[PDB]
RNA sequence: AAGCGUGUUACCUAUACUCUACCGUCAGGGUUGAUAUGAUGCCCUGACGAGUAGGCAGGCGUGGAGGUCAGUGACGAAGCCUAGACCGUAAGGUCGGGUCGAACGGCCUCUAGUGCAGAUCUUGGUGGUAGUAGCAAAUAUUCAAAUGAGAACUUUGAAG
RNA sequence: ACUAAUCGAACCAUCUAGUAGCUGGUUCCUGCCGAAGUUUCCCUCAGGAUAGCAGAAGCUCGUAUCAGUUUUAUGAGGUA
RNA sequence: GACGUAAGUCAAGGAUGCUGGCAUAAUGGUUAUAUGCCGCCCGUCUUGAAACACGGACCAAGGAGUCUAACGUCUAUGCGAGUGUUUGGGUGUAAAACCCAUACGCGUAAUGAAAGUGAACGUAGGUUGGGGCCUCGCAAGAGGUGCACAAUCGACCGAU
RNA sequence: AAAUAUUGGCGAGAGACCGAUAGCGAACAAGUACAGUGAUGGAAAGAUGAAAAGAACUUUGAAAAGAGAGUGAAAAAGUACGUGAAAUUGUUGAAAGGGAAGGGCAUUUGAUCAGACAUGGUGUUUUGUAUUUCACUGGCCAGCAUCAGUUUUGGUGGCA
């Protein structure tokens, strides 16, 4: 709101904030991004150092539905299953029936390998999976499948 | 009548006039800070008026009181006059600008039978 | 007129009291005002201090960390305090039974502690027992790992991110950041 | 309402003062002050009168006559500061002065109703000082020019200064 | 010397120094086993207090909104005037008196087209100048009567 | 020169509330703190950015890893 | 704390005692005036304004840091590895309120120009400091633990 | 076709909007009066009272109008009409005035204004038992005394 705004403090106050001196202008230093390689260029190096220049190759029409690959670390492998059944496939590690995670099914395209999954076997359904993670589902006693 | 108090010593009892309220009409007497580049009132010059300080602040333990030694309270109606009930040492009734002259006389009737002082018992008579 | 070697009237910089008028929150205040000054224990003082911080400054304490405190040999049985929130954590399986008392239980965590036959206690039925914080045992969230911190002191060569909201190429990748282009930063 | 409540009413109890250290010592006259000497009063309807000094009262005040047969002074009391005192004294050991205290000079209980709205003398109090001036006046005598003293006024004569003055 | 040089004291007075009171800010503290209107309160101790640009904080005020005081009011709301009073350091509030004629307050919040001495500010109005400058080119008017309340100015007549 | 009292580019309406690093103004009170006119860069010198000075928010702690200071010891200078 | 054998008293953590007058314009207040001393005309630009710098004849009303999109720090709130109902649907006493699915945004992973690859040797490390806690300790203090945080060497992931 | 747009037209409902210098330029015979050759530009101006009940009649005046009476609740509502501010003006009253006036501190003098305490009151035999018929105080201003704090000015004493 209004009335707390430093504006109905600076009543009476014959510069409203803004100095004597100074004089509040419209654009003392140009309007947006002006001047930034003449002027304002301590400004534009000092915070925004990059700004300037073409790096990089130019991807005509790219699609963001091409490089959707949400990751799921192995930390969250688990959050998948609902939370009903997580304890009852945690208890009693059955290497002949092993809970399948479809991680396409919940949202993501790869697995990374954040670590330290518990020593029950899982079957990861997953479009990829990076060498860590395969290593470690592995070590775990799982397997991960590819799908697409 | 009213509970012991120091005695008033308001400290500053002039009002402060704004600079140059006499000079024009337009600026009126409520007073505003001076807050010029160049004023002599703001720059507290030597022989120009004084200009509230929170030094003129009165004494807390009689802040709000009457000469008599009583805080005014506001009082409408009859209702709004028995809250002075348990607090007839300290609070003096004082009968809105508002309240219908036939009205007071019913006010004055709670407050003279409840030993409350009245600061205005003389307003909107009848005669 | 005297030399006034420091600032005149500089307050002390720090909070009195909430910012909030959350009134559980000033019952909280007003309780361990009372047992802070009342009681020798220098604990008191640090809980009624931390009731005080904001938000970013009470940042959540996972059930992780909590669990990883509890990992301390003589802390087994030590009672957890958290100024602040606690969220539960899905990277632990296991959490070791142990009693937590903080301000805020998430949803979450809740579950999670009391499936370990925890005691999620709030802050007054922790002073109802330990007044002088009896083997208490108090946590604090990573402060410094609040996203809003990496751009803080940004500058040449500072190892900052800047304050960028479009991240990507052709964003903050040119001249002053490559030396094929300008310079390095 | 026209106003809403003072939620911090003040209390009403007057509060009991403390326990004050002040003892009420007795007054250490001056030593020009002595029973007998002459003063000359200086304020008051006999402002100038020359009276004489007769009994230190226990209320700071001074019992004195100017022999009311002198100078037409009545055995009163004063205040020591609204006197001053002379090297001249007279003796009055012989006096009844003991009978002349406080509650003697108790002017009358004032009440309410009974007040001058618009509007005598004692016998004792005429008796006293006969009984009182007859050693003062017997005592006087034995001396050249006493008598004229008391009677007379006194007065700063201009080009006088009292600062290098003595009584 | 009431000049110059010098010295001895005495004396004068700043918003300076000391002490005291009060205000405020800051800081450090005390204050909950049937005792306190239940603590951003109360209290104790101490130090501080200049200020533009500027920053923050606490408040005052205006138009409207929600709630509430079963609020005020034609027995007089609002408004306005008041070398009449009271409170507040102040912004301001309150009351009394006159005018007036129909609505308007207090408090807890919300909200904004929210506070004026300025801008050669805008609009409106009114001043001093001031009963002033001016009503001075075109040669020029005058007498009487008539009408009329009233005739330098109208009519007619006669002159010019 | 003149082109409707307008002329080295008429008048009217609109884009238009054109832009202005320039001028003027910028509306209540009190309390607390309280500067700068310097660095570097800029078609920069009536202006900006930047560091500096300032306020606020605080935060981690509680007499210290301190100081517009001296002393002792030890350097350094090349002015008078 | 003093005097006191002690009882008590006391100039010892701040004025009590007695006396008088008046009880109202007496004290005090406001206001006008006189006097003594002081006081330049405000706003603004400025190193510097009473300026022979500019604006201001006066008065009333109007009159100037607003709204939005996107953000930054900070504060509050809700939830919290999630979060966000209000695009929309159902509903409704009907622009309110209530309820809701899927998505989608941001976050949970980074790096590289890109193809791509994608975070535990270790009790998620060692060291130094570290509030707090625990033990011993009349008590300082000594040990163990040591969150956040600060520095530093690591370790892991991307790029070269 | 529908989902979509819609500051125009017609109708309708609403509002945390403006409230007659605002809101449309236009609350009223407003795109009107008026200005411009023209294209165009373009105002101001709301409210008597419930009802004209809009002042019959008398008198002065040429008349306007005045004074009466009269309506009306009110004419401090008379169509120059709700309220009626300031600038400015008149009159009356008060005060002051030797090239300004105005202001500050203090007081004089004048004018004018609020407060107590004059308390159920330390009580006192109800004319077929709640008026305590002599009340305690402090209200305003002073004096003395004994003290305390800060200080000032002396006079003497002992000693080094």
């Amino acid at each position: 709101p209004s009335r707390f705004t430093k504006t109905r403090k600076h009543r009476g106050h014959v510069s409203a904030g803004k100095g004597r001196i100074g004089k509040h202008r419209k654009h003392p230093g140009g309007r947006g991004m002006a001047g930034g390689q003449h002027h304002h260029r301590i400004n534009m190096d000092k915070y925004h150092p990059g700004y300037f220049g073409k790096v990089g190759m130019r991807y005509f029409h790219k699609q963001q539905a091409h490089f959707w690959k949400p990751v799921l670390n192995l930390d969250k492998l688990w959050t998948l299953i609902p939370e009903d059944k997580r304890d009852q496939y945690l208890k009693s590690a059955s290497k002949e029936t092993a809970p399948v995670i479809d991680t396409l099914a919940a949202g993501y395209g790869k697995i990374l390998g954040k670590g330290r999954i518990p020593n029950v076997p899982v079957i990861v359904k997953a479009r990829f999976v990076s060498k860590l993670a395969e290593e470690k589902i592995r070590a775990a006693g799982g397997v991960v499948e590819l799908i697409a | 009548a009213s509970l012991p108090h120091p005695k008033i010593v308001k400290k500053h009892t002039k009002k402060f006039k704004r600079h140059h309220s006499d000079r024009y009409h337009r600026v009126a007497e409520n007073w505003r800070k001076q807050k010029g580049i160049d004023s002599v009132v703001r720059r507290r010059f030597r022989g120009n008026i004084s200009q509230p300080k929170i030094g003129y602040g009165s004494n807390k333990k009689t802040k709000f009181l009457s000469p008599s030694g009583h805080k005014t309270f506001l009082v409408a109606n009859v209702k709004d006059l028995e809250t002075l009930t348990m607090h007839t040492k300290t609070y003096a009734a004082e009968i809105a600008h508002n309240i219908s002259a036939k009205n007071r006389v019913v006010i004055l009737a709670r407050a003279k039978a409840l030993g409350i002082k009245v600061t205005n018992p003389k307003g909107r008579l009848a005669l | 007129g005297i030399d006034h070697t420091s600032k005149q009237h500089k307050r002390s910089g720090h909070r009195t009291a909430p910012k909030s008028d959350n009134v559980y929150l000033k019952l909280l205040v007003k309780l361990y005002t009372f047992l802070a000054r009342r009681t020798d224990a220098p604990f008191n003082k640090v809980v009624l201090k931390a009731l005080f911080l904001s938000k970013i400054n009470r940042p959540p304490v996972s059930v992780s960390r909590i669990a990883r405190a509890l990992k301390q040999e003589g802390a087994a049985n030590k009672t957890v305090v958290v100024v602040g929130t606690v969220t539960d954590d899905a990277r632990i399986f296991e959490f070791p039974k142990t009693t937590v008392a903080a301000l805020r239980f998430t949803a979450g965590a809740r579950a999670k502690i009391v499936k370990a036959g925890g005691e999620c206690i709030t802050l007054d039925q922790l002073a109802v027992r330990a007044p002088k914080g009896q083997n208490t045992l108090i946590l604090r969230g990573p402060r410094n790992s609040r996203e809003a911190v990496r751009h803080f002191g940004m500058g040449p060569h500072k190892g900052k991110a800047p304050r960028i909201l479009s991240t990507g190429r052709k964003f903050e990748r040119a001249r002053g950041r490559r030396r094929s282009k300008g310079f390095k930063v | 309402s026209a106003q809403k409540a003072p939620k911090w009413y003040p209390s009403e109890d007057v509060a009991a003062l403390k326990k004050t250290r002040k003892a009420a010592r007795p007054q250490k006259l001056r030593a020009s002050l002595v029973p007998g000497t002459v003063l000359i009063l200086l304020a008051g309807r006999f402002r100038g009168k020359r009276v004489v000094y007769l009994k230190h009262l226990e209320d700071n005040t001074l019992l004195i006559s100017g022999p009311f047969k002198v100078n037409g002074v009545p055995l009163r009391r004063v205040n020591a500061r609204y006197v001053i005192a002379t090297s001249t004294k007279v003796s009055v050991e012989g006096v009844n002065v003991e009978k002349f205290n406080v509650e003697y000079f108790a002017k009358e209980k004032l009440t309410k109703k009974e007040k001058k709205e618009a509007k005598e003398i004692k016998a004792e109090r005429v008796e006293d000082q006969k009984v009182v001036d007859k050693a003062l006046i017997a005592e006087i005598k034995k001396t050249p020019l006493l008598k004229q003293y008391l009677s007379a006024s006194f007065s700063l004569k201009n080009g006088d200064k009292p600062h290098m003055l003595k009584f």
